[PDB]
């Protein structure tokens, strides 16, 4: 086996050589461990024949780490192969020299990269671009020392607009390990020169020549207009990350543009369409495009305020895509369209998805808290979803008219007859909260609200903290409201939930309402059956501070996550 | 014949704007 | 900013792994798996994974997941585009995406991965241009890559010269159970197939409503295409500037525009379903169609998928027209018609059996899909006018198109 | 198509059919099926299950499944409504308590829309005792005739002996097959 | 009829879950066509069809009663199918083994002892708090008898039903009295296990 | 007593399952999930024994498919190992040679052996030979 | 394969 492969490979015909690395390259492919013949393959590198080439420095580069010190037969060749007139042969070299991740190595690979950056093949430009970056990704000031930015910087200077490109990328990815010392920003001159490449680039190359703007801050309308007239082009490219580069060099430059010229109305209105196109890509993209959208909504949410059709979920759609769109939903309820949300909404709630239905719930309830118009509506659905019998519909819906009733309980008297007898065997801890804080605090509309305390009061020591505690608390505002039919009840519930109950901050609740109780019974009215406050709803909009640098950050890691840029890496 | 629609031949331009 | 290009089994095992910045282990492609495993049976799977401090951003292809690994805030959207770009090349390159090619192609497959994308940053994506330095059957780079036009081969010579369009129309429907349509978008899709001589560009006219609006003729029937996606061979400016679509087209079929524009015209097709699904006993199916669309066209192959009960058996069809057939595989009733005349009315009237024993989770109600596809039929309205067809040495092109139109996202919410 | 072998075998008789037998416990039931298939009056305990067979009469397969009146077998009933063709009713005429239990069993195992094509088939047991009703009493407080859409016919049998068993299987053979 | 081996040849060829799904469907789906024509014949070859779907982790509940009709039926293969099938696929909260009563309760008289064995068996598995209320009766019968290869199974259904019922014990005291001389291995392993449950 | 014997292959399918308790299906397919993933995530010295929600799981699995079990907390262990070992005889015996494919196809033979030999958790016959021949006179009686 | 193995060898 391995000796007859290093046999073979250590023969002079080549007929048996190109087999041997054919071999040993799907070894490795097979999931082999095969570096102990790397010595072995060195001596069969140096070949006239390309396809052989290839495969000995894939196998070097995917040998280089664990075995550096037998790397060290490597540097001539990749010397002398920097040189030959075939310009796929030198491209080739430049990318296997960057790619091995020796320190021993790239000391004495400077020579080719300076012999090469300045190469008149465009290929051979190209291929230097990204081994410049490489190299001081592994070396930072070996890149400094060998004078490598003022190479790079006049790439952007020159003609073969993907060199041009490619040089912006590998300039980009210097600066962001950067510590900001000695930015490589330019001029105005330089973002239109650039400009004047980005409609000559290729597909990938234009989200290079976009990403640069993303860090420049223009300082006048006038420039930043100049710069979304250029910008406005890449709506309609069928890349979809062009597309959503684009829009985030937009909305980065509407930073300083002025909302009473008329530029920031065309810039509003010539984006929806793009947005509007992103929601018809490929699934996987559909999460992306989600969060872009729910990232933007929160900073111009004036832009796609008459897009609510598209945001329909289909059925065929993942999950994940599934999930965001009754968020996006959400951010975009309104008056306008409640009726067609609350209509999307109910069909949402006749899936199977456990996760989907609560989602749904979810969202509905928050629609019904953003916008009291539609409040009677949401609980008339609320009741309509209850009465259908389902247990994970009935636990959200619990949770939801607890919700509802803690922000507008001014005329929620008529839904506390239904809610009576609403099959309370449920067992949900956060729904059976809900429905005692609910029968406590609307006790008023319910003729038999001791009753239904009763059947709760059996297990009251063994069911839960937050449990016991809301029934303590719906115990104590029934006696404080009607003492006459619950005058034993509050006396059951003082001796169970401090002679019998164990929770600290259960017991000096309990022995909080039975001092309560016995010092003044007048003054609970005021103390424990009070009016409340408005009820501040947790706002769903992220800082402006974070916003402000999440909308340099599209498209990235840190848009999907709505977290920062420095929250997430390691 | 061609499933779909027969192919129809295209113009090279708006010859009714000059 | 991906970090490792790898490709993925439906077992696990990683059929090639192509790194491009060496900052991640290769070892973290085993925990990839696991954590798949985990968030798909907790409903949390997402094509994004994350383990630790490395991302793992992937789509699912037919056979294998194309799992790119990553450390940094990486653009997931620029990882997206180039597994898209890779499947492409794939695609065009093997003429089925199985795992009987990884294992097979792995001589041209490792030149592909090398040379798309160099520590990260892909560079070249072009088919028919990859197509001329890496093959599986090496001369210099062609100019295309380093000129401008990289979608063009300079020099291609052919006996006559053909331009094959084809006007493919989308008719999306989302018809609630309560008889409205709430998502009814048309998307259309100009997909050409140019076969050329040297490196023409076209110059394309179509009876655009701006371009109508502009010239004065905004009276006429004009396609409002709410958005327009052109190909990176259609100029930017140029379209921007006065609606001037000039674009040197590629060697081969592809995608020049794709128009997206929403309708407010009544369904082609309306749907009339019934259902009586008597308790454990039986159902009923009282299915009318009616064609909304013109008496001059003719939907082929209409297949409008009823879906029936998973659990039904025994069943019996009493239709009108058209072949009706159940297959237990979808789990739906297949109404499939050949050929349905525009204005025509198919009644169908169902009938299975049901268990006496009832279902022990519930199983949801698919909407019913129709697969209309009427050709030579263009409900947008939108004609193409011109092919501006110039090439410096001067030849008489033949330019031909077709309309054809089906069915995109036509379902039908049940009741 | 040729059907030259259906003949054939129609030349002997083809058609076998089926029954069922539903009703109250201690109804005689199981007795009369015995004496169908056997021609003796077996001792049975309760069915707490049932009984399914079948009878070779008139070159029809009378097969026959037996249902108990169980209380917590009553709501069973549903699980031989399935490729059904017949259905017979024993009434229990010694339980003046009982009847209108079992009336009411009937009525609700009479509004169901997937037996509509099983006629009706009374059959009156335990024709024995004195206190036994006529053959028209049982069936005007039953309110037989307003069975809608319904072919009904009662028939005294007597577990004992074991008379008006042949014309039951006669009416139900003219029910069934509608030739000569 | 699809043969058990065929199908399971067909399983082995799926590779995708979602293709498998489908093919298993393509199977059940002439099962149930089968079963609603009250197929007598090749009963067993669609019990065993639906009972290997089942362990694959697909829903059987529509093949409740075919296993009901398949217990009190005549022939050998298809009772052992039926027994197979309520093993499986039936429970105590099924609500479906109540009919099973009647059927064990004739087959534990029948002449044959593998068809009382298998009912025996049945009724240890899938004993449910009612059953044994009223087969308890005809345990003790069996347990009183002389057949070696029926005293392991009546000890081992009383030891179930006391399990199930612990306040039936008293019906058991006077039957296993003077059973400690069994000259075989297994009718005294069982009469152990009996009294240690006791 | 056996809670339950689950024969399951080393990719995780399942070739048998025998549950003496009576547990929702849902309930038994996460149980089943959950054992097979306790069970394929040991190593090859963890004793065989797993004590799984006061059950002392043990699996020693003779071939690329494993075995597993569950018995109360009031009973011997290496006893399951006994038994488990004198099931796979009894199985070998029966059929001869017995290996993965035969256990696939023979389900129907697998699953009645194991009625005939171990019946509600407890044990039917304490003899190998014995069951054979019971096995044997059951199935030539057609 | 793995499979077509014995059980125990016997
Ligand atoms: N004296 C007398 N008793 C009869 C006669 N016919 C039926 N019975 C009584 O009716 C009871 C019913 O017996 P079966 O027919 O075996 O059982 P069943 O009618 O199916 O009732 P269930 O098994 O509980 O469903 C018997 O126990 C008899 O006592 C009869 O002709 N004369
Ligand atoms: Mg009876």
């Amino acid at each position: 086996e391995i000796f007859e492969l290093k046999a073979e490979l250590n023969s002079d015909k080549k007929e048996k050589k190109k087999e041997a690395v054919k071999k040993v390259i799907a070894s490795m492919t097979v999931g082999k461990d095969v570096s102990a013949l790397f010595p072995d393959v060195v001596n069969c590198m140096q070949t006239d024949n390309l396809e052989l080439k290839k495969l000995v420095y894939l196998y070097l580069m995917n040998y280089a780490k664990s075995q550096p010190d037998m790397a060290i037969m490597a540097v001539n060749t990749f010397v002398k192969d920097c040189e030959d007139p075939n310009p796929l042969i030198r491209a080739l070299a430049v990318r296997t020299m960057g790619c091995i991740r020796v320190d021993k190595i790239t000391e004495y690979l400077c020579e080719p990269l300076r012999k090469c950056l300045k190469d008149e093949d465009p290929y051979v430009r190209k291929t230097a671009a990204v081994c410049v970056a490489k190299l001081h990704d592994i070396n930072a000031q070996l890149v400094e020392d060998q004078g490598f930015l003022d190479t790079l910087k006049d790439l952007i200077s020159d003609s073969n607009p993907m060199v041009v490109a490619n040089a912006v990328a590998a300039l980009s990815e210097i600066a962001e390990s950067h510590p900001s010392s000695n930015l490589l920003d330019l001029n105005p001159q330089s973002i239109n020169k650039l400009l004047t490449a980005l409609n000559e680039c290729t597909e990938w190359g234009q989200i290079f020549i976009l990403d640069c703007l993303a860090n420049y801050m223009p300082k006048d309308d006038r420039e930043a207009q100049s710069i979304c007239e250029r910008v406005t082009p890449r709506l309609s490219h069928a890349n979809s990350a062009v597309v959503l580069s684009a829009v985030k060099v937009l909305m980065k430059f509407m930073e300083m543009l002025s909302k009473d010229l008329d530029y920031y109305g065309t810039l509003l209105k010539k984006l929806a369409p793009p947005l509007v196109t992103l929601l018809s890509a490929e699934p996987e993209l559909q999460y992306v495009a989600l969060r872009n959208i729910n990232l933007i909504v929160q900073k111009r949410p004036e832009i796609l305020k008459h897009e609510m059709k598209v945001f329909f979920v289909k059925y065929n759609d993942p999950i994940y895509v599934k999930l965001e769109k009754l968020d996006i939903m959400i951010r975009l309820a309104s008056q306008a369209n409640i009726a067609q949300v609350l209509a999307e909404l109910r069909e949402y709630a006749t899936e199977v998805d456990v996760d989907f239905v609560r989602k749904a719930v979810r969202a509905i309830g928050r629609c019904a808290i953003k916008v009291e118009q539609s409040a009677e509506r949401c609980v008339s659905t609320l009741l309509d979803l209850i009465q259908t019998k389902v247990n994970y519909v009935v636990q959200e819906a619990i949770v939801v008219i607890k919700d509802i009733f803690r922000k507008y309980p001014n005329k929620y008297e008529s839904v506390i007859a239904t809610l009576c007898e609403n099959l309370d065997s449920l067992d949900e801890p956060e729904a059976r909260a809900a429905m005692i804080w609910i029968v406590g605090e609307y006790a008023e509309r319910i003729d038999n609200a001791d009753e239904l305390l009763e059947s709760f009061l059996e297990g009251f020591h063994d069911k839960s903290t937050q449990v016991q505690l809301q029934l303590l608390t719906a115990i104590v505002k029934l006696f404080l409201k009607k003492p006459t039919e619950t005058q034993e009840l509050v006396q059951q519930v003082l001796s169970l939930a401090t002679q019998d109950s164990d929770n600290p901050d259960l017991r000096d609740r309990g022995y909080i309402y039975w001092r309560l109780l016995s010092t003044d019974p007048v003054a609970a009215k005021e103390v424990v059956l009070a009016e409340k406050p408005l009820i501040s709803e947790e706002t769903d909009l992220i800082e402006p501070t974070l916003l402000d640098e999440l909308i340099c950050y599209i498209g990235t890691l840190a848009s999907v996550y709505h977290k920062p840029p420095s929250a997430f890496v390691e | 014949d061609r499933k779909g629609g027969s192919y129809s031949q295209a113009a090279g331009s708006d010859s009714a704007q000059s | 900013s991906a970090s490792a290009v790898y490709v993925l089994d439906l077992k696990g095992k990683v059929l090639i792994c192509r790194n491009y910045r060496g900052d991640v282990d290769m070892s973290e492609v085993e925990h990839f798996m696991p954590i798949l495993m985990e968030k798909e049976e907790e409903g949390m799977l997402s094509p994004i994974l994350a383990h630790g401090g490395v991302r793992f951003m992937w789509i699912k292809h037919n056979n294998l997941y194309l799992v790119a690994t990553s450390k940094k805030n990486a653009c997931v959207s620029l990882v997206f585009s180039f597994l898209y770009k890779v499947v492409q090349v794939f695609s065009e390159y093997f003429k089925e995406l199985e795992e009987e090619s990884i294992r097979d192609n792995f001589v041209i497959i490792y030149e592909l991965l090398d040379e798309l994308m160099d520590f990260g940053y892909p560079q070249t994506t072009d088919s028919k241009i990859l197509q001329e330095y890496i093959t599986q059957e090496a001369p210099r780079p062609p100019a295309t890559v380093t000129n401008a036009v990289s979608w063009r081969s300079e020099g291609i010579k052919y006996r006559k010269n053909e331009v094959f369009l084809d006007v493919i129309e989308a008719v999306n429907l989302l018809v609630s159970a309560n008889g409205n349509v709430l998502r009814s978008e048309i998307v259309g899709s100009i997909k050409m197939r140019v076969f050329l001589s040297g490196m023409p560009e076209l110059r394309l006219g179509l009876n655009d409503k701006v371009l109508f609006d502009n010239t004065g003729r905004g009276k006429s029937k004009s396609v409002e295409l709410e958005d327009v996606k052109f190909h990176q061979c259609v100029r930017l400016s140029r379209f921007e500037n006065d609606r001037t679509i000039s674009f040197i087209p590629p060697d081969g079929e592809f995608e020049l525009m794709s128009y997206r524009l929403n309708t407010h015209v009544k369904p082609l097709i309306w749907i009339e379903s019934v259902i009586e699904k008597h308790s454990h006993s039986r159902i009923e199916y009282m299915v009318k169609a009616k064609s909304q669309f013109k008496r001059r066209s003719t939907a082929n192959n209409v297949e409008i998928h009823i879906p029936v009960p998973n659990d039904a058996d025994s069943p019996k069809f009493k239709t009108t027209v058209g072949s009706v057939k159940w297959v237990p595989e979808n789990s739906e009733i297949v109404w499939s018609v050949k050929s349905f005349p525009g204005g025509k009315e198919y009644l169908m009237r169902a009938h299975f059996g049901l268990p006496s024993v009832e279902a022990e989770d519930k199983e949801g109600k698919p909407p019913i899909s129709v697969k209309f596809e009427i050709p030579y039929f263009t409900t947008s309205g939108i004609q193409v006018r011109y092919l501006k067809i110039i090439e410096k040495s001067g030849y008489q092109a033949l330019p031909w198109v077709r309309y054809i139109t089906q069915n995109g996202d036509y379902q039908l919410r049940t009741q | 198509g040729n059907i030259f072998a259906n003949l054939f075998k129609g030349l002997f008789g083809k058609k076998e059919m089926r029954i069922l037998m539903v009703g109250l416990d201690a109804a005689g039931k199981t007795t009369i099926l015995y004496k169908l298939k056997l021609g003796e009056i077996v001792t049975t305990i309760p069915t707490i299950g049932f009984n399914v067979e079948t009878v070779e009469y008139k070159n029809i397969s009378f097969t026959v499944w037996d249902v108990g009146g169980q209380d917590k077998i009553r709501p069973l009933w549903r699980h031989y409504f399935q490729n059904t063709q017949g259905l017979i009713f024993v009434v229990d005429s010694n339980d003046r308590e009982r009847v209108n239990e079992a009336r009411e069993e009937l009525m609700r195992m009479l509004a169901e829309d997937e037996l509509r094509d099983a006629v009706l088939l009374v059959f009156a047991n335990k024709q024995d005792l004195p206190n036994a009703m006529n053959a028209a009493e049982i069936t005007d407080k039953l309110g037989l005739h307003s069975l809608r859409h319904r072919n009904w016919y009662i028939q005294a049998t007597c577990a004992t002996s074991g008379d008006g068993l042949y014309e039951g299987l006669d009416w139900l053979s003219n029910q069934l097959r509608n030739q000569k | 009829p699809i043969r058990l081996r065929e199908l399971i040849r067909t399983i082995r060829t799926a590779r995708t879950q979602a293709e498998e799904r489908e093919m298993i469907q393509k199977e059940c789906a002439a099962i149930r066509s089968s079963f609603r024509e009250e197929d007598n014949t090749y009963r067993c070859r669609n019990v065993a069809k639906l009972l290997y779907m089942h362990m694959l982790g697909y829903p059987a509940h529509f093949g409740q009663l075919e296993c009901l009709k398949l217990i009190a039926s005549q022939k050998f293969t298809d009772k052992r199918i039926g027994y197979l099938g309520a093993m499986l696929l039936l429970d105590e909260r099924q609500d479906v083994h109540l009919l099973m009563t009647n059927c064990i309760k004739n087959d534990l008289n029948h002449s044959t002892q593998f068809v009382q064995g298998l009912a025996l068996c049945t009724l240890g598995c899938m004993g449910s708090s009612e059953m044994c209320r009223d087969l308890a009766g005809e345990v003790e019968k069996l347990l009183k008898t002389s057949n070696s290869y029926l005293r392991k199974k009546a000890a081992l259904c009383a030891v179930h039903v006391i399990r199930k019922v612990p306040e039936l014990m008293e019906m058991f005291l006077p039957a296993t009295k003077n059973l400690l001389n069994e000259k075989n291995h297994g009718v005294l392993h069982t009469s152990v296990v009996l009294l240690t449950e006791m | 007593m056996i809670h339950f014997i689950l024969l399951f292959s080393r990719q995780g399918k399942l070739r048998l399952q025998k549950w003496y308790i009576t547990l929702p299906d849902k309930e038994r397919k996460k149980i089943t999930r959950e054992i097979v993933q306790i069970i394929l995530s040991r190593g090859h010295r963890t004793s065989s024994f797993v004590d799984w929600k006061e059950l002392k799981l043990v699996y020693k699995r003779y071939a690329s498919l494993y075995f597993c079990c569950a018995i109360e907390n009031q009973d011997n262990e290496l006893l399951t190992l006994e038994i488990v070992h004198r099931y796979v005889e009894l199985l070998d015996k029966y059929f001869g040679n017995v290996c993965e494919l035969d256990i696939i196809f023979n389900f129907e033979k697998a699953y009645f052996i194991l009625d005939e030999f171990i019946i509600g958790g407890e044990i039917q016959e304490t003899s190998k030979k014995i069951a054979v021949k019971a096995i044997e006179d059951s199935d030539m009686l057609q | 394969k793995g499979e077509n193995t014995s059980l125990l060898h016997p």
